[PDB]
C-alpha cells in the first residue's frame, strides 16, 4: 500500500472523467482542472498488460474420456470422476488466487502511480511550495494560469520564482 | 494560491475480491469466468460428420441407420443421443474401447474380404429386424451364413483374409446364439457348433448358445459382436460349423479426428475450437462455468458463478 | 525536544518462509497444516451402519456374517479390515466394481424372485462351510440346486425374474465348480452342464469346471459368483441343468451414501466431514498431512509437517 | 520493501503493547509512549482478511484400503494421487510464502504511512533525524503531544516560533 | 556542486516476462526450464540390469534371448526397443499388468516346481522355432508335454505346485493351440482336451483352439501364456489332458526397483535421479521441456520452450 | 513501483560495475564515482533466496504408467493421456505464473533498494541539500572528496555545514 489513494487523499473526483489522475489548481484567475496524460497512461498500459496475459492461453487438444450417452464401467468411471474433480478443485483454487493476487497488485499499482505524480510535482516545486496533509500544494509565489500549465507540463522553472516564494514562506 | 493532485472516482462502482479484502470496491472490472456459450456445433473450418441416428459402432457393421456413413473422411465426428448401432438384438465386446477408436479417427475405408462359400451355404440370410426399403435385410458388412438346405449340417468351412495394405485393419464378426433348439437345428444342423478365429495377434473360440431370453425387437436370439485389429501383412482365418455371422468387408480407421458427443445442432458458418454437449465455447477468458466435460482446446472449468478482475483503482466517492 | 516512531517487537519470535528468505523472524504466526486429527470415526449427525466383520458383498448373497445387514437405509456405510464375504470357497467376477456400487449406496431393499423348482430337484442344498446356529446352512439369498435323486440327470430347467419396479435391480447368481468328476456326476448327473443367462441387455453362458483328485489341492469345490443389473421392466432368464446357485432374492440399491473403510472405532458425540483409515479429520485449516488417501470434504493432503503463515510484522528485537 | 521496519528504524519496541505502531516523545514534562490505534487496526484487519480466505468438494473412494486392486489401474491411481499431491504441496508452499511476503511488506507499509502523515502534519516545526524521530523545533508539552497523535495539531500556531529556532 | 544517485545498466539486457508486461528488459536473467538432457542412461550408485534384446516377459518363461536374465537383483531395470518375449508364436494374456509387476520389482528368484510326469509322457518336447545355442529347443522354465507314443491319448494328469515360502510366487503356464486337427491327434490323441487350473484364489479352464488347413492361414500352432500369483502357503493344481505347457519353475519377484524403458546407452560414470526414453535429465531447474514421459525423481514437464527469470533489475540504458 | 528506476532516474550507468547501485559526484576537484556496498548486497541477497527456493529439490518418485514400446489398453490409455495433459496444463500455468510473478517482485524490490538509499541520503543531508528531481542532490556548501566519502560512508554530520548551507539556500 502506498500512502495515497485510500489514504492521504480524502476521495476521488467524480468530476474528472478526463483521465485517471489529475490536477486541480486555485489561483487569482479562478480555478481549473486538467488530467495528467503521462500518469494515467502508465497505469492503463499496465492494466491492459494483465489482460493480455490472462487471455494468452494457447492450449492442448483434449479428447473425451467420459461417455455422455452410455455407461462406462464403474471402477474406471470413479477414477475419472475423482481425477476430473480433483483437477477442477486445483483449477478453482488457481483461479480464485489468480484474481485476488492480480487485484491486490492492481489497486496498489494504481495507488503508486498517484504517489509518483505527487512526488513528481513535489520535487519539481522545490522550495517554492509546501504540502498540507491532503494532496495539496500551497504555492507561495503568485501563480499565473500559464505557470500552472507549466507545472503539469513538467516545465516549471522553480528558480524563476524562487526569491518571491522564499520570502513569502518566511514573512 | 494552491495546486492539488487527485484521482478519479465514479458514482456507482464495482466490487472485487482481493487477498486481504473480500469486499473491496474498485471503479471498473471484467469477467474471467465465461458463463454463456453457443447452442451450436460451430464447424466452419472442419470437415465433419454429423452421424445423426448412427452410432459409430454401426459404421463398422453397416446397420441400416448407418448406410450414409459406411466410408468417408472427417477431422471431427459427431455422435448423437438417439444413436442406433444394433438393429438385431445383441452386444459388442469392448464396445467402449472399440467406440473410442472410431471417435478418434479422421475417417474410414472399407475393404472387401472376398470370402466365398460353398453351395451348401446360403450366405444371404436376412431378418424383419433390419429393414432397408420395407424389406427384410441384414447388416451391410456382415453376412448371415445358414445352410442352403434346412436342417442339414452347415458344412465345415474355412475363410481367410489377408491384409496386404500398409496400415492396420479392423475386422468384425458376430457369433449367432439361436433362441431355441428347433431353430439352432434349422439353420446349422444337429452337429456341435464351433467357431475358431485365428490371427497372429488373436486366437479364440466361440460356441453358439441356445437359450430363451426376453424378446427384443420381436426376437429371443441374439448376435454377439467381436473385433480385432489385423496387422499389415497378416492373415486372419475363421473355422466355422455354423453360427458365424462373417464379415463381407473390413474397416480401416484412417487418420486422426475429434469425437464430439453433443445434443446441439450444426453451424457450418460459426467457427470454434472447444465443445461441450450443449454446443460450443468461443471466449477469450481463461475459465468457464458451463461444463466439466469438454472436448478440444478449452478454458478450464471452475466451480464459481463469477470471478471479477479489477481493471481500475480503488473507488473512493465524494 | 523531539517525537519518535517505532513498531512493537517480541522476545520469543517465530520463523516463517517468504519469497526471499527461508529463515524470517516475525512477531506471530499460525499453522496452515492440521497435523493431528482424531483416531476415532465421528458419526454424529449420520445414520450409519457399521458392518463389523461383515463384508459389503455378503449383504447381497447373505453370508452368516451379514445376517443383520441384508437390508437397510444409511448415509454412511462402514467396512472393516478383514470382513467375510464368502463362507464357501469362491470369488466374484468384477468384485471391485460391485463392492463400490454398494459402498456408494444409501441402502438396500431385498425383493424376492419367487423362483420355484419341479419335484426332481432339491433346492435346500447346504454345506459345512456356511454355518448358522453352528450347523449346515447356505447363502440366505441363494439356493443350491441338486438332483434330489442322487446320480440322476438334473432336469433341464428354466427360471425368469421380472423387474416390475421403477428402479433397476441387482441380481447375483452362483456357478458351482465341483471338486471331482465323481461328485459332479452325483450332484447333477452325467450329462453336460450348461447355464445360460439372458436379459434384454446381457447374455452369457457358464460351464462348471470340474477339478480333480484330492480335496487338498487347489482344484476343489468352488462357487464363483456373477451379477448383472436388471433394468426396470426387464426380465432375466436362467436356462440351466446343474451347477447353478440360483438367487432367491434380488437387491435394489437405494439412494446415495458415503462409504468409509476404517478400523477406527465409532464416536457418536462428534461430527466430521472427512475420514481416513485412522479416523476422522476436523480442521478449519485448508491442508493436512495425516493421510494421502481420504474421503469426503477434506483438506488437501500436502507433503509437509509444517507451513507457517505470518500473522504479524517483521521482528527486530533490541540488541 | 518500504524503508521503515528493519530499515531506518534500528529496532522495534518490546515495550509497546497497546498497538503495533506508536509514538514515543521527549519534552519538558518528561517522556511517554502511546500506541497508535488507527494504524494498528489498518494492519490487524488486513491480516484477519488473509485468514478469512484461508478457512473457506465431496470426494469418494478410488483406492481400496483392505483388499487388492487390479494392478494396471492401481498404478494409475498412485501416479495421479502422487501428481496431485505434488501440485497441492507446491501450491501450499507458494501461497504461504507469497502471503508472508505480502504481510511483512504491508506492515512496513502501514508504518511508513504513519511516519508520513506525521511529517506532513509537523509542516515546518520539526525535521527528520533520519532514524525515525522528528526533532520538534518549538516548545511542546503533553497537550501538544496528543495533539500530534490525535492528528489535531495546527502548525501555523507554532510556525513563526519554530522557524526562528531553525535559523539561529 | 553536486551528489548523484544511480544504478547500473548493461550494454544489452535480456528480455523477460512480468505480470504487467512481456518484453520487459533486465540486466541479467536465467533459464527456469531445462531444454538439454544427457543422452545416456546414468547408472552410478545403482545396481542395474540392462536386459538388452531381452524383454521382461521372457525372464519369466526363459526365452533363449533371456537366458542370462532368469534371475538377478537390481535397483533399476532397463528395457529396450525391439525386445524379444517369445520364440514361439503366441502372446500372454493380460501381459501389460505383468510387465509392470516385473518392472516395479527389485529382483527375481526361480523356484523349481518339482513337477513329475508319468511314463506315457514325453516331457522333453522341443521346437525349431526356439533355437538355443544352435539346436532345436524350448522355453527354459516351461515343459512342452506330449504323448510319448505318437497318436495315443495323453493320460489324465495332475500336478500341484505348493508355495511354502513367505512371499507370493508368480507362476506361469502355456496352453498349446494346435494347427490342424490331424496334429492335435498326434501329440495328444483324439480325446477331448481340457485343462483346469486352480488355487484358492484362482480358477479356470482352458481348451486348445485347433487351427485349420494351411500353415500360412491365421489359425496355426501358437502357445498362449497365462499367469497367477500363488500366495504364501497356498497350493496350485493343474489337471490336463495335454495342451498344457507346464512350468518347471515359478518366479518370485523380490523387493522394489525402478523400471526404465530407454533406447539410450548405459553410462556408469554418471549419476542421476530422473530418466526418459532418450537419456537422462540432470538439472537444477524445476521444469523440463524434453519429454512428458519420464520416470524417477523429476522436474515437471511444461509445454514451454523457455521461461526466463530476472536475476537483475530493469535495464534502462541511455 | 517505487519512484526511482525507469522513473525519475533517467537511466542506468553502464559504466558502473562496482556494484548495482552507486553514487556519482561533482565538486571543485572533479567528477568521481563509487558504488554502495550495503544496498547492492541487500538486493543480491534477496535474489539468492529466490534462486535458493527455485531449486527446491524435494521430489516424489514416479514410475512409468505408459509403455513406450508396447501397445496399451485403449480406454485406460485415454484416461492416462487426458490425465497427463491436464497435469501439464497445470504445471505450464504455474511455471509461467511463477516466473511472471517472481519477475515482477524482483524488478520492484530493486526499485525499492534504490529509493531507500535515496531517501537515506536525503535525510543525512538535512537542510544542507535540496533535490533536483532527477536523482541528484544540490549541496549548499563546498564538499571536498573526504566529504563526499563522508556521505557514502554514512558519517556526514550535518550541523557541521548547516550555517554555511542555511545562508546559501537563502542568498
Ligand atoms: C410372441 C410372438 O408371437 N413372437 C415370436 C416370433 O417372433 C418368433 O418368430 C419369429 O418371428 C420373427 C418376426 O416376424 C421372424 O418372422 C422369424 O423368422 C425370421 C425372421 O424374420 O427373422 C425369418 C427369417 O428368414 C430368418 N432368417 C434367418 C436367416 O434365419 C429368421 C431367423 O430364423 C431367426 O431370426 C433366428 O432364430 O427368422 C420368426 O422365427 C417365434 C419363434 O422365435 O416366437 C414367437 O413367439
Ligand atoms: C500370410 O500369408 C502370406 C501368403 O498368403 C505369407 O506370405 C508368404 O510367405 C511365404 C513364405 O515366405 C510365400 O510362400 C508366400 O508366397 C507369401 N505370400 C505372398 C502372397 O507373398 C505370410 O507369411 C503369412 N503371414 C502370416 C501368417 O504372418
Ligand atoms: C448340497 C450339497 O451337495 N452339499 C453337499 C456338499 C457337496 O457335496 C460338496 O461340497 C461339493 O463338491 O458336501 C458336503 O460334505 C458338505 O459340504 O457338507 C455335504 C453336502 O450336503
Ligand atoms: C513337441 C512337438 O511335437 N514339436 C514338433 C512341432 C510341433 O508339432 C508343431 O510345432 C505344433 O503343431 O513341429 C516341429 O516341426 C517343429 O516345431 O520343429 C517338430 C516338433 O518336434
Ligand atoms: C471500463 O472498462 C471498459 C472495457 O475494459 C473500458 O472501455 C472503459 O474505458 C473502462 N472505464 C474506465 C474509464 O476505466
Ligand atoms: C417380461 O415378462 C412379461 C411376463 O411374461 C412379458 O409380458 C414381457 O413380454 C417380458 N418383457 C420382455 C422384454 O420380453
Ligand atoms: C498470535 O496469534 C496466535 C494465533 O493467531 C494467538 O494464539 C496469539 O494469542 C497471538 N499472539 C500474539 C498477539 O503474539
Ligand atoms: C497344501 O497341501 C498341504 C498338504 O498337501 C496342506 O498342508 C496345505 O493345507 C495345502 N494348502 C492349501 C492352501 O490347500
Amino acid at each position: 500500500l502506498f500512502g495515497a489513494i485510500a489514504g492521504f487523499l480524502e476521495n476521488g473526483w467524480e468530476g474528472m472523467v478526463d483521465g485517471w489522475y489529475g490536477f486541480r489548481h486555485q489561483n487569482a484567475q479562478g480555478t481549473g482542472q486538467a488530467a495528467d496524460y503521462k500518469s494515467t497512461q502508465a497505469a492503463i498500459d499496465q492494466i491492459t498488460g494483465k489482460l493480455n496475459r490472462l487471455v494468452e492461453k494457447t492450449n492442448t487438444e483434449f479428447e473425451s474420456i467420459e461417455s455422455e450417452f452410455s455407461e462406462i464401467e464403474h471402477q474406471i468411471g470413479n477414477v475419472i470422476n475423482w481425477t476430473k474433480d480433483s483437477i477442477t478443485d486445483i483449477w478453482t483454487y488457481q483461479a480464485e488466487l489468480l484474481v485476488a493476487m492480480e487485484n491486490q497488485h492492481t489497486i496498489d499499482m494504481a495507488d503508486s502511480e498517484m504517489l509518483n505524480l505527487y512526488e513528481r510535482v513535489r520535487k519539481q516545486l522545490r522550495q517554492n511550495a509546501e504540502e498540507d496533509g491532503k494532496g495539496c500544494f500551497e504555492i507561495y509565489h503568485a501563480c499565473d494560469d500559464s505557470c500552472m500549465e507549466s507545472i503539469r507540463n513538467n516545465t516549471y522553472d522553480h528558480s524563476q520564482y524562487r526569491e518571491e516564494a522564499l520570502l513569502n514562506r518566511l514573512n | 494560491d494552491k495546486i492539488c493532485l487527485g484521482h478519479h472516482a465514479v458514482a456507482n462502482g464495482t466490487i472485487v475480491k482481493t487477498l486481504t479484502n473480500e469486499q473491496e470496491e474498485v471503479t471498473n472490472a471484467t469477467e474471467t469466468v465465461e458463463s454463456t456459450g453457443i447452442n451450436r456445433l460451430c464447424m466452419k473450418g472442419r470437415k465433419h460428420k454429423d452421424l445423426g441416428n448412427c452410432h459409430p459402432i454401426g459404421m463398422l457393421i453397416g446397420t441400416p441407420a448407418c448406410d450414409l456413413h459406411l466410408t468417408g473422411m472427417w477431422d471431427t465426428l459427431i455422435e448423437r443421443e438417439n444413436a442406433i448401432a444394433y438393429c438385431y438384438p445383441g452386444a459388442t465386446v469392448n464396445v467402449e474401447a472399440l467406440r473410442q477408436k472410431i471417435m478418434e479417427s479422421g475417417g474410414i475405408n472399407k475393404i472387401s474380404t472376398g470370402f466365398t462359400y460353398g453351395s451348401s451355404i446360403n450366405s444371404a440370410g436376412t431378418t424383419r429386424a433390419c429393414m432397408r426399403n420395407g424389406g427384410n435385410s441384414f447388416y451391410a458388412e456382415l453376412k448371415w451364413l445358414v445352410s442352403k438346405s434346412a436342417g442339414q449340417n452347415f458344412p465345415q468351412t474355412t475363410n481367410t483374409y489377408r491384409n496386404t495394405d500398409t496400415a492396420e485393419h479392423l475386422i468384425m464378426w458376430g457369433i449367432h446364439h439361436p433362441s431355441s433348439t428347433q431353430e439352432k437345428n434349422t439353420l446349422y444342423g444337429t452337429q456341435s457348433l464351433s467357431i475358431s478365429v485365428g490371427s497372429s495377434t488373436y486366437r479364440n473360440n466361440f460356441v453358439p448358445v441356445v437359450g430363451a431370453r426376453p424378446q427384443v425387437n420381436g426376437l429371443s436370439s441374439r448376435i454377439d459382436f467381436h473385433w480385432t485389429l489385423v496387422q499389415p501383412g497378416d492373415n486372419i482365418t475363421f473355422s466355422h460349423n455354423g453360427g458365424l455371422i462373417a464379415p463381407s468387408r473390413v474397416s480401416k480407421l484412417i487418420g486422426r479426428g475429434l469425437g464430439i458427443q453433443s445434443d446441439a445442432p450444426i453451424d457450418n458458418n460459426c467457427e470454434s475450437k472447444c465443445f461441450w454437449r450443449g454446443g460450443s465455447i468461443n471466449t477469450r477468458l481463461p475459465f468457464q462455468n458451463l461444463s466439466p466435460r469438454t472436448v478440444g482446446q478449452c478454458p478450464k472449468y471452475v466451480n464459481r458463478r463469477s470471478l471479477m478482475l479489477a481493471t481500475g483503482m480503488r473507488n473512493v466517492p465524494e
